[PDB]
């Protein structure tokens, strides 16, 4: 959790990092998306592509971001300490994130951070020795009335129990892909034991238009 | 033609159009308190400090960065202003180090000086302070960056003035960090500036480190020689001996610089 | 038949790592060309 | 006119595949009445459009609640060399806050034809949809829906046939809540940390790459296709006047049954909970304090929300806010000082830091709430964190600071005697 940056064997501007012909690709279309003459826009895309290819930013692909876009490095360094999505350092194959703001704190989001830890036998921040996952607390992730609920990589499971969680663990450890969603009865946000709204068929086109379009 | 009309404290005076409120004060001689802005510099707008209340409008507007409207008072010493700038100066000195006697700024100090004419006389602040690690930028800028306050005037300079795009803010909230991230030494001609223009004892001369204290030099304003182009300096001496050189403004010649050899 | 019992956004589980930059490739034939500042950069 | 509001009917619910029960791909929106005559909509001029949304008395469904025909007709202007653009914001950070989510992921075509019809209302070239990197799913099944609307003429290239060019694009943040402010976000599309802009200028005049922007909510810009197809006057006819419309409601905390849900604004608070929530847990009577509008909104205890409506007016005068309408629950077995010290350590993680009142004053303001909660404090403290948070307020850049004071002031409001009584209970234990 330092925001300086200290060369060590396995993360200095010598570790070998570029991107794929296929990402660069990518990244030729990523900078399309933005006026000529404002290139540096694309910095947070382009910066995540190279966390998506090796699982985290050593400072070789920070610098190599730079030179790519034509920004001054540290333009660069700023944006990757900033934002809390890019790992500086590197995490396990899983990055367990466990939603701990009050709204899931208040449908006991320690219960679910509990099971994780007494499953797994590490604590907050730590990896596992095989180095399969990575757990930390993060804030409001955008599903409070799912709570409790954890973002593992791009995927959120929601409406968690002590056990779901277990579950999910086992099914990451043996190679299988849990489905994303909520655990208990319900698909989405709906309130549970049927719907309150939305029952009657939806109106087709051009209902309740008014006269003159 | 298009000068228009605003108040400081009921007095009204012209000024042109873009003009912002802190350039309307200092016409009348008012000058209102900053840290963040310096006017070489662009305006940045994050130290608070220059909050002051316009008459009728709820909300202080921050001088340094509001352009003026015509017509609008400026109340540069209401009681709301007043308010304005104890608040900010206790956030300041929340996590500031107690650092004055061993700090080579003091007695020429920003921070010291505006605490004296524009906060509290007390803390109330029953927490323990932030302490960040120092980096090494070079042999000339030492660097105690637990005084930091966070202005980012050493970054709008090199960025703008040296035209070095290597400092910048790392991480955020409290524990944003003014550096360099990596290990890095800012090595341009005009690195020494950032002295002058660092507020506080965080970016101080490493040749000058503890020799002197401001109200015991003499002042001999003079010339430069290290090149043709004769920016004007502030020698300052102490008991018969040279203690350090400072730049002395000249709008015409180096505005407000010096080269570091010069330094 | 009206079935209101079935939740049907079932694609992005099936989602992978590049779905989002794929499709951003996959749309870049369709943008209108970017406007210009007239200068590769605010450096330049 | 109206007296009472609440009981919402599906014929006149704007987000009809809110819990994802139908397609939500091209093919099930045009039967739900998406892209129905946008061609008619774009031909009838911005004016019109802006009149349209003007009259529909729509706020902003972002927090601020700033009324939008008014705030869109700034880009009403001749364009001086500069391109115009459509900056949507779907950070969604607020604590409490999901609904952006569900339009997003299951109504992504209304969202889509609100850039578009937005986007012609200020003369925009190009809408970009700024979402949150945590929501990757959600921004994929985006991006499938905006290829779907290239491949149908909808946008791009004489969108919808109307010969008006118009492109939607998706760029995704990378975790921070203070993105989700509105110069924030685009010095985020700018590829620079998240930090806000002071205004002057506003950005309607110097926006995203210097150019003039405009930035809307999510659901701020998803139900403006319905009103210019359904009239103004058919969503003014809800709510009370001046809190105009549906409202999205995400229902979380201490409830039976936790939801997002669409309903009439001015609704009643307490109605909302029992209809759609199955109530408060362990009954009514079991309520101890609602947050009503987010985490920024100062909570009410249980007497306030008694007969306290849910809209903009309504909660301004129980001294809180509509916010961004997410409803947390906290019944009796809460500790509330716990609860509120959670949501000051949240805005501790995501100041920015740029300004001295929030960067140095909320990380103050989180050191002593810690201390409050195990009551290793004085009662006299009670009264200098309220002096801090309104030095705090009004004071910072943007408005996350005055975000963090108001939940302080709130708990101090309607909660004193609860931090007195663990003051008590410490000096007790260590006398
Ligand atoms: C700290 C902070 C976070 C915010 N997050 C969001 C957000 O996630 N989504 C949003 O629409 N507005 C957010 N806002 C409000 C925006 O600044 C802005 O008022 C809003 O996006 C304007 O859109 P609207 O007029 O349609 O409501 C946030 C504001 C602050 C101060
Ligand atoms: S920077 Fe100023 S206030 Fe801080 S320790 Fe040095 S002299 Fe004292
Ligand atoms: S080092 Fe000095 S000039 Fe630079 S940001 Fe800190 S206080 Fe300001
Ligand atoms: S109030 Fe906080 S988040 Fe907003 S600009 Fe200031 S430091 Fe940044
Ligand atoms: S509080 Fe956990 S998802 Fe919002
Ligand atoms: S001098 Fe204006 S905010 Fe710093
Ligand atoms: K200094």
């Amino acid at each position: 959790a330092l925001f300086v940056h200290r060369d060590t064997p396995e993360n200095n501007p010598e570790t070998p990092f570029d991107f794929t012909p296929e990402n660069y690709k990518r990244i030729e279309a990523i900078v399309k998306n933005y006026p000529e003459g404002h290139k540096a826009a694309a910095v947070l895309p382009v910066l995540d592509l190279a966390q998506r290819q090796n699982g985290w930013l050593p400072i070789s692909a920070m610098n190599k971001v730079a030179e790519i876009l034509q920004v001054p490095p540290m333009r660069v360094y700023e944006v990757a300490t900033f934002y809390t999505m890019y790992n500086r350092k590197p995490v396990g194959k899983y990055h367990i994130q466990v939603c701990t703001t009050t709204p899931c704190m208040l449908r006991n989001s320690d219960s679910i951070l509990e099971a994780i830890q007494k499953k797994l036998g590490i604590k907050v921040g730590e990896t596992t020795p095989d180095k399969l996952f990575t757990l930390i607390e993060v804030e409001c992730l955008g599903a409070c009335v799912n709570a409790p609920m954890v973002q593992i990589n791009d995927n959120y499971y929601e409406d968690l129990t002590p056990k779901d969680i277990e579950e999910i663990i086992d099914e990451l450890k043996a190679g299988k892909i849990p489905k994303p969603g909520p655990r208990s009865g319900r698909f989405s946000c709906e309130p549970a034991g049927g719907l309150t709204s939305l029952t009657e068929p939806p109106k087709g086109p051009g209902f309740g238009v008014q006269a003159g379009l | 033609s298009n000068l228009i009309e605003v108040f400081v404290d009921g007095q009204s005076v012209m000024v042109e159009p873009g003009t912002t409120v802190l350039q309307a004060c200092e016409k009348v001689g008012m000058q209102i308190p900053r840290f963040c802005y310096h006017e070489r510099l662009s305006v940045a707008g994050n130290c608070r400090m220059c909050l002051v209340e316009i008459e009728k409008a709820p909300k202080v507007v921050a001088a340094c960065a509001m352009p003026v409207m015509k017509g609008w008072n400026i109340l540069t010493n209401s009681e709301k202003t007043k308010k304005a700038r104890e608040g900010v100066m206790e956030f300041l000195l929340a996590n500031h180090p107690l650092d004055c006697p061993i700090c080579d700024q003091g007695g020429e100090c920003d921070l010291q000086d505006q605490s004296m004419m524009f906060g509290s006389d007390r803390s109330r602040f029953l927490e323990g302070k932030r302490a960040v690690e120092d980096k090494n930028i070079g042999p000339l800028v030492k660097t105690i960056m637990t005084r930091c306050i966070q202005c980012t005037r050493c970054i709008r300079f090199a960025s703008e003035i040296a035209g070095v795009d290597d400092l910048g803010t790392t991480g955020r909230g409290n524990d944003m960090q003014v550096g360099t991230y990596i290990e890095k030494m800012f090595m341009s001609e005009l690195s020494g500036n950032i002295i002058d223009i660092c507020p506080v004892g965080a970016l101080t001369s490493k040749p000058y480190a503890f020799t002197a204290r401001p109200w015991e030099t003499r002042k001999t304003e003079s010339i430069d020689v290290m090149d043709a182009v004769g920016s004007n300096i502030v020698v300052s001496t102490r008991t018969g001996e040279v203690m350090r050189i400072l730049p002395r403004m000249h709008e015409d010649i180096n505005e407000e610089w010096i080269s570091d050899k010069t330094r | 038949p009206f079935d209101n019992t079935t939740y049907k956004n079932l694609q992005h589980h099936d989602y992978s790592t590049y779905t989002f930059l794929d499709l951003n490739l996959d749309l870049s034939k369709f943008r209108m060309p970017q406007p210009s500042s007239g200068r590769e950069s605010p450096r330049h | 006119k109206k007296t009472s509001f609440g009981s919402l009917k599906d014929e006149d619910r704007i987000f009809t595949n809110l819990y994802g029960r139908h397609d939500w791909r091209l093919k099930g929106a045009q039967s739900r009445g998406d892209w129905y005559k946008t061609k008619e909509i774009l031909l009838k001029g911005p004016d019109w459009i802006l009149g349209e949304v003007k009259t529909s008395g729509l706020r902003g469904r972002g927090g601020a609640g700033f009324p939008t025909g008014l705030k869109w007709s700034f880009m009403n202007k001749p364009s001086d060399g500069r391109p115009k653009y459509l900056v949507v914001n779907a950070d969604e950070g607020e604590p409490g806050t999901c609904k952006d989510r569900e339009i997003i992921r299951h109504d992504p075509h209304k969202l889509v034809e609100g850039c578009l019809v937005g986007g012609r209302a200020m003369g925009a070239r190009a809408a970009y949809i700024y979402i949150r990197g945590e929501f990757y799913n959600e921004a994929s099944n985006l991006q499938v829906a905006i290829r779907e609307a290239y491949e149908a003429g909808l946008i791009g290239k004489n969108a919808c046939g109307s010969g008006y060019d118009f492109d939607v694009f998706v760029v995704r943040g990378a975790g921070a809540y203070i993105c989700g402010e509105e110069t924030a976000l685009i010095e985020s599309i700018e590829g620079k940390q998240g930090k806000p802009r002071l205004k002057p200028p506003f950005p309607a005049d110097v926006g995203v790459f210097g150019c003039p922007t405009t930035v809307a909510n999510v659901e701020t810009v998803a139900v403006s296709p319905t009103i210019c197809r359904r009239g103004g006057a058919w969503f003014a006819s809800f709510g009370r006047e001046r809190n105009s419309g549906t409202k999205l409601f995400n229902i979380s905390g201490h409830v039976n049954n936790p939801c997002t849900v669409e309903e009439e604004m001015s609704v009643p608070l307490k109605e909302l909970i029992e209809k759609h929530a199955g109530g408060v847990t362990g009954g009514w009577d079991n309520l101890l304090a609602v947050i009503p509008g987010g985490s920024s909104t100062p909570l009410i205890p249980k007497s306030v929300c008694e007969t306290v409506l849910m809209d903009f007016d309504a909660l301004i005068q129980a001294q809180t806010g509509l916010g961004t309408a997410a409803v947390i629950v906290m019944d009796r077995s809460t500790d509330i000082v716990k609860a509120i010290a959670r949501l000051i350590e949240f805005y501790k993680h995501e100041s920015c830091g740029q300004c001295t009142p929030c960067r140095e004053g909320v990380d103050w303001m989180n050191k002593v709430m810690a201390r409050f909660v195990r009551g290793d404090a004085r009662p006299a403290e009670i009264d200098s964190l309220w002096e801090i948070s309104k030095q705090i307020e009004g004071h910072t850049i943007c408005a996350l600071g005055d975000g963090a004071a108001w939940p302080v002031q709130g708990l101090i409001r309607h909660f004193r005697p609860e931090l007195e009584e663990r003051m008590q209970q410490f000096a007790q234990q260590h006398q």
